[PDB]
C-alpha cells in the first residue's frame, strides 16, 4: 500500500527519472518546493528586509 | 557558457563517451543538469585526513 518499502522507494524510483522532454524535467524540478502562506512571505520579507540592511551597513 | 558539441556527443558512437570512458546515458544526464560529476579529488587531502 503506502508503508513497508512499497511505496517510498516507488516514489523516490518515480522522481529519479530521465525525463527526456525538457519542460518535463523542470516541471518535475518545480515539483520540489512547497508553497507558501502569507505568514511565510512577511517573513521571509522580513529576512529580506534584514539582508539588505545588513548589505547597506557593509557598504 | 560552454556547450557540448552534438555530433561528437550524440551518434552511433559516442565519442565524447568513448574518450571519457563513460555512456552516453551517463552523458545526458549531465551536459543537460540532470545528475552531477565530481571534476576533481583531493587524494593526499582525503589519505592524512
Amino acid at each position: 500500500e503506502d508503508e513497508s518499502e512499497a511505496l517510498r522507494q516507488a516514489r523516490k524510483d518515480a522522481e529519479l527519472t530521465a525525463s527526456a522532454d525538457s519542460v518535463r524535467a523542470y516541471l518535475k524540478q518545480i515539483g520540489k518546493v512547497a508553497l507558501l502562506n502569507a505568514e511565510e512571505e512577511v517573513e521571509l520579507a522580513k529576512r529580506i528586509e534584514a539582508g539588505l540592511y545588513a548589505t547597506q551597513l557593509m557598504t | 557558457a560552454p556547450v557540448t558539441h552534438i555530433w561528437y556527443f550524440k551518434g552511433v558512437p559516442s565519442r565524447l563517451g568513448y574518450l571519457l570512458d563513460l555512456a552516453p546515458k551517463d552523458l545526458e544526464k549531465i551536459i543537460y543538469f540532470a545528475a552531477y560529476v565530481i571534476t576533481s579529488v583531493d587524494e593526499e587531502m582525503r589519505h592524512n585526513e
